RNA sequence: CUUAUGCUCUUAUUUACUAACAAAAUCAA
């Protein structure tokens, strides 16, 4: 069975189609982790 | 511009005015009443004039009943198949 | 309306029972009328010392992109 | 199944490849994963059709070989969406294998900063308090900055009739205004979204990004605010250009005569040599680290103004259908992102040139240095790197080296990577618009001591920095196989022979600087300049840009178009001109297809009908004024 | 589960026929050839003018209780569901076949 | 002049958003009357679409957050991404958990356009279409009853 | 044949000034010539409503319409204007007034539309804003303190786990 | 039925309508 087709773009009989029918998952890595607590390891050596 | 400003040209005036004093042409459906009809001309002359006077009693009396939704108009229509009825009757007394 | 894409082709079945006309095309001019037959200043500084089937990931593209867009 | 259910299946390949278009994954829900297989089967078909016809119809484009006034707007259309989303494609790279800097190299890149702020005892720019006295001023040239725009228009939409009226509400009340920018620079970090627009030159594509005009002010406030006490304060030193204080024209003069006032360069007596070397920095403010440079702006400025930086680049870049967060690159588009990609410059000016020899250049913090100028002679002759500086993202470094400190140098580098076949004069690029006399002679001491050069310095900057590489770098080595030094700064060409390098001492035309020493006043080199091969065809490309725009243009208005256009190519290249053979072409095509646009107003071609009189008497006695 | 398909449904659509076809037998008991031609190879069946108009009457008024059972399904159709904002009739009729869908 | 969202015209970019899509925002402020088809968008994308996130902070959703600021430090809409939530409640979310440590006149004018813009779907073509059916079944219905007055006269 | 003709073929019996006399006494009779209401291309600008078939004209929608040359002259001498437009539902004609002096049209039959103490309190606020200006920099530094306590004590929390 | 049209010349000044085509307008004071 084939879902019908509603599109964003186009409305050419002009339907009035609710809202849910018109229109991520993942976390960040340790990279952000690390290059975040390093700057601040940095810049608290720096104001030692 | 419409082909309205390009019928009413000096030119296209001017081959009607031969063929008035050429031949049988004018053709009737261009002009008006005309306002009288004692000052009318001969009757084949008039027959003509009298047959334009028909057709747009033909254009009116299909205009009367269709559904147009309008009783003023239809009052206003009535009114011109009324005149054009006299109108078609002053020229058979001028016949 | 008035826009419409196409159930069906026209077919050659139509064309078939027509009458021809006969007119003369510039591309059907004689020609080829013949067939041919077969037989110590580097210590002080901070720190020195294949296809994809993808027309987008391609390599081309990203030096493509790089160029023409500046 | 029927021709109903044949009719509504084709409409999810119709919204398929809208979604590739803009770049939204297509996934409908229930749909049968052997009907998903054909549909995505047949949209990456009609997508290698489609990307292959916008780099088929690219390369006519620049050619020049008769493309249709509609095909240059749809080519336009294509790569602004390709562009965005190999753009997006960037986006999620980074998202999801984190940043490409390692905290190694960011715990040093800011302890290099930190190191060269300390020496320079730099006072941090503070926020601008309200009792400012500059504060008023400052207000007024960003306001006539932003009003610039619009005095040459005529026309103005819905935006533009907003901006119009947020200037002449801050005209009107200037304390009002302060305090309302102020209040956005303390409080404000949610931003709106950014329209970019993608502007076609016919030999490649330049964005141009549209700011919010209520968000423009408070940053055209800031830009004039950062630039004013930056240079108060002397943040920027010497080799960053655009200077302030010269013109791109003077930038080269200077640098030209900078060269030859140096001592001891011509001198090939012993086995000494000069490097010249050329790189742009690749994508250097699109590899910008957010999360760096909220770090590194926090030394020079009150970390109120430095999150409002930060907060500002990470805004949605909307074209029409295609939509997405600036995780990563650094908008340009900004009125402050030239405080940030000069200071972000400014780092990698230090990795090059380290904090000894980058003291060196800039001098001392109480009384610096002019552009190319040394305390004395002895900080000059220490550290080969002579003279350094760097255009936005374009560097200039001048190597003296005695023969001893060039052998070591070209012979690390062949012990890490030698060539058995000598094949190290292939790849090396020089200027294919001098003679084969007069460009850099391939000799293989030499070819091996340039590209030994370069990878010293290609080592110093990390690749998660800017992308430096060969293909973009140019490099002259000037010794007694070379006689000739050749670099390329703001669109100039530029040639130099010494004096004694020459056979004979002929006089020259216009084309040709005499560069005097200071303290001879004796002209000991000759500067030979021409046009650059991408400002020839830039200004070709801006005769195309007059003639695809006016489709029924009256006459004077293309003849007013040629002039200012030929005017700003003859004002700023003077005397390049006269030495460039290919340019001198396009100005005769160019002016030609100008006067056949007259020609093609009327039905006639003939040159008969159009004297010189028709085209070149002035406007005020009825003539086109053609210059 | 599963819809019905074309050879059972037409089984069973044979049955029904063969019950109604056995209770027309059964009531009209309560209330109570073949010639082919010589001259052509047409073939001629005589049949009673009965139980053709039984057929045709049959196979009319099985017509009709469909055509009012759609016509009445159509009345319940555009009288149950008012809840979202529509257009026309068509609007409402879409958008019960994306309920359908769900 | 920059103008704050009364509920009427909040209403009315739902309804224009149910018919026109997502991505017609000058349609949207055709209806919209003192309002910008960027304004329209914007609204819809922070405000006014049901998939975004206004409720209440677990404090599964606190921690996060204060991880996520502290770690892409003033990135709000990489971090309103992260969170799945409109990004200046973020702001203001973290602005309060920071705050932790303390020591019809014109309108319905309008929305009678929209309410009549909205149901009517055809363009000039298919009016056309009916008016034209409509005249021509006029003309139909004139000449019988033409027909049928003459036969009342006997002529034929 | 051309849109741009240089030559028209005349008969070869002609002449321009006898034609000009001939062709005025022409102009009299014809039914073309005595009516004169202008027809034009138009687009309504003002959105309408109509009152039999109560149908609405969008916003500014392409009619064939008709001017006419109103008797009324604005001011001592400036034209006025009268237009005249067919309903797409219904046959009806609505009509315009041009008024110059109110730039925009009003109209009529068939149709309806849609719709030293004052340098005083100077410094007083100036001095207003100042203090909100250091109170709202101070927010922010307290706004990072409150977020460093909260970091200082989920680190303190790290320690104890 | 009631029932004046047509024919011969002059008096002060250059102005209306079709737009499918073009729409960075830039820029020297
Ligand atoms: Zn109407």
């Amino acid at each position: 069975k084939i879902p019908a087709a509603v599109s964003n773009w186009k409305n050419p009989n002009g339907y009035t189609v609710a809202l849910e029918r018109r229109v991520e998952n993942n976390t960040i890595n340790d990279g952000f982790m690390k290059l975040s607590e390093a700057l601040e390891n940095a810049d608290k050596k720096a104001r030692q | 511009s419409r082909n309205v400003d390009k019928a009413n040209s000096v030119l296209v005036r001017f081959q009607e005015q031969q063929a008035e004093s050429a031949g049988g042409y004018k053709d009737y459906s261009r002009y008006q009443r005309p306002r009288n009809v004692s000052k009318v001309k001969s009757i084949k002359e008039a027959n003509e004039w009298k047959r334009q006077v028909s057709k747009e009693i033909k254009q009116k009396s299909t205009r009367i009943y269709d559904p147009s939704l309008n009783e003023m108009q239809i009052a206003e229509l009535n009114d011109e198949l009324n005149n054009l009825f006299k109108e078609w009757k002053r020229w058979q007394w001028h016949i | 309306t008035s826009h419409r894409p196409q159930l069906e082709a026209r077919s050659g079945a139509k064309a078939a029972a027509y009458t021809p006309t006969g007119i003369e095309h510039a591309r059907l001019l004689p020609g080829h009328t013949t067939l041919k037959y077969r037989k110590s200043w580097r210590k002080g500084t901070a720190f020195g010392r294949g296809y994809i089937n993808d027309m987008t990931k391609s390599e081309y593209h990203q030096e493509f992109l790089h160029k023409h867009v500046r | 199944i029927r021709q109903k259910k044949a009719r509504t299946i084709l409409q999810h390949l119709s919204e398929a490849w809208r979604c590739w278009k803009a770049n939204i994954p297509w996934d409908v829900p229930g749909m049968p994963a052997p009907i998903k297989k054909i549909i995505e089967r047949y949209i990456k078909s009609k997508a290698d059709a489609w990307v292959s016809a916008a780099h088929y119809n690219r390369e006519r484009i620049k050619r020049g070989a008769h493309v249709e006034k509609t095909m240059v707007k749809k080519n336009l259309g294509r790569l602004t969406r390709l562009w965005i989303k190999n753009e997006q494609e960037r986006q999620r790279q980074i998202q999801k294998n984190g940043p490409e800097i390692t905290p190694e190299e960011a715990t040093t890149i800011f302890s290099v900063m930190v190191e060269w702020l300390e020496s320079r005892s730099f006072s941090p720019i503070p926020f601008p308090p309200l009792t400012y006295k500059n504060d008023t001023k400052i207000l007024v040239l960003a306001l006539e900055d932003l009003k610039d725009v619009y005095a040459s228009k005529v026309r103005l939409n819905a935006s533009e009739r907003e901006e119009l009226a947020l200037i002449e509400e801050a005209y009107d009340n200037p304390h009002d205004t302060l305090n309302r920018i102020k209040k956005y620079l303390l409080t404000q970090r949610v931003f709106k979204p950014v329209d970019i627009t993608m502007m076609e030159n016919y030999q490649n594509i330049s964005p141009v990004y549209s700011v919010d005009p209520l968000e423009k002010i408070t940053d055209a406030y800031l830009d004039q605010y950062l630039w004013y006490e930056a240079d108060q304060r002397k943040l920027f030193p010497n080799w960053i250009k655009p200077s302030d204080s010269e013109i791109p024209p003077l930038l080269v003069y200077k640098w030209t005569q900078g060269i030859n006032n140096l001592s001891e360069i011509w001198d090939v007596s012993r086995g000494q040599s000069a490097v010249l070397l050329e790189t742009t920095l690749g994508e250097m403010a699109e590899k910008i680290d957010f999360t760096l440079l909220n770090r590194l702006l926090r030394l020079i400025v009150d970390p109120n103004i430095a999150d409002y930086i930060t907060a500002k680049n990470n805004v949605v870049i909307n074209f029409k259908d295609m939509s997405h967060v600036n995780k990563y690159g650094l908008i340009r588009g900004l009125k402050f992102a030239s405080f940030i990609f000069q200071y972000y410059g400014l780092v990698i000016d230090l990795l090059l040139l380290g904090q000894e020899r980058a003291t060196d250049l800039a001098g001392p913090a109480n009384n610096p240095n002019e552009f190319m100028q040394f305390k004395s002679k002895e900080v000059e002759k220490a550290h080969p790197i002579r003279l350094y500086t760097r255009y936005l993202d374009r560097i200039y470094m001048l190597f003296h080296f005695e023969e001893d400190e060039g052998e070591e140098l070209t012979d690390e580098y062949l012990a890490e990577n030698p060539d058995p076949n000598f094949e190290n004069s292939i790849g090396y690029n020089n200027r294919k618009c001098w003679p084969k006399d007069s460009r850099m002679r391939l000799i293989r001491q030499d070819v091996n001591l340039g590209r030994a050069v370069f990878w010293e310095i290609q080592s110093r900057v990390p690749t998660s920095l800017t992308s430096i590489k060969w293909e973009n770098a140019f490099v002259s080595v000037y010794s007694k196989n070379n006689p000739n030094l050749l670099f390329s700064m703001c669109g100039f060409e530029v040639r130099i022979l010494p004096r004694q390098r020459m056979e004979e001492v002929v006089s020259n035309d216009e084309g040709v600087w005499d560069l005097v020493d200071e303290r001879t006043k004796q002209r000991t080199a000759k500067a030979y300049l021409k046009v650059s091969e991408e400002e020839i065809k830039k200004f070709d490309s801006r005769i195309r840009g007059i003639l695809m725009a006016s489709g029924s243009t009256t006459f004077t208005k293309v003849a007013a178009k040629w002039n200012t256009s030929l005017i700003s190519l003859f004002t700023y290249f003077r005397e390049a001109i006269v030495a460039t053979e290919p340019l001198l072409d396009i100005l005769v095509k160019g002016e030609t297809r100008i006067q056949n646009r007259v020609k093609l107003g009327l039905n006639s071609k003939m040159p008969t009908r159009f004297p010189p009189a028709v085209f070149y008497t002035p406007k005020e006695l009825g003539g086109l004024g053609m210059i | 589960r599963g819809g019905i398909s074309y050879d059972q449904l037409a089984k069973l659509s044979y049955e029904k026929t063969l019950r109604n076809l056995a209770t027309q037998t059964q009531n009209s008991s309560k209330q109570d050839k073949v010639q082919k031609d010589t001259k052509t190879g047409k073939i001629t069946i005589a049949d009673d003018d009965k139980l053709v108009n039984k057929l045709a009457v049959s196979l009319q008024s099985e017509s009709k209780k469909r055509y009012e059972a759609r016509k009445r399904q159509m009345q319940n159709a555009k009288t149950l569901y008012g809840v979202e904002s529509f257009i026309n009739d068509k609007n409402k009729q879409f958008n019960e076949k994306l309920s359908r869908e769900s | 002049k920059g103008g704050v969202w009364t509920n009427v015209e909040d209403q009315i970019l739902k309804a224009a958003v149910q018919k026109y899509g997502t991505h017609q925002w000058s349609k949207v402020a055709s209806l919209l009357q003192k309002k910008t088809a960027r304004q329209s968008e914007l609204r819809w994308n922070e405000y006014l679409n049901p998939k975004l996130n206004f409720t209440e902070f677990s404090k599964e959703e606190d921690a996060q957050l204060l991880d996520l600021a502290r770690e892409l430090p003033n990135q709000w809409r990489t971090i309103a991404d992260m969170m799945a939530r409109p990004a200046q409640v973020c702001v203001e979310r973290y602005n309060r958990l920071l705050e932790s440590e303390d020591s019809e006149d014109e309108e319905k004018e309008m929305l009678a356009e929209a309410r009549a813009r909205l149901l009517n779907t055809q363009g000039k073509k298919a009016t056309r279409k009916i008016r034209e059916r409509m005249l021509e079944e006029s003309k139909r219905i004139a000449e019988l009853q033409k027909r049928r007055e003459l036969k009342q006269a006997g002529i034929n | 044949s051309e849109r741009k003709a240089i030559n028209k073929y005349y008969p070869p019996d002609y002449n321009p000034l006898e034609a000009e006399k001939l062709s005025r006494k022409m102009a009299k009779k014809l039914k073309t010539m005595n009516k004169s209401h202008a027809s034009i291309r138009l687009m309504t600008p003002f959105s309408m409503r109509c009152l039999e078939c109560n149908e609405y004209i969008p916003k500014s929608r392409k009619f064939n319409g008709k001017k006419e040359l109103l008797k009324e002259k604005y001011l001592d001498s400036i034209k006025i204007y009268r237009l005249t437009i067919s309903c797409p539902r219904c046959a009806n004609s609505i009509a315009f007034r041009t008024d110059p002096g109110n730039s925009d049209y009003v109209m009529e039959v068939g149709g309806v539309r849609n719709y030293l103490e004052k340098r005083l309190a100077k410094i007083q606020q100036e001095q207003e804003d100042d203090e909100e200006l250091e109170n709202l920099r101070k927010k922010n530094l307290e706004m990072s303190q409150r977020a460093e306590m909260i970091n200082r004590s989920k680190h303190a929390q790290q320690e104890k786990a």
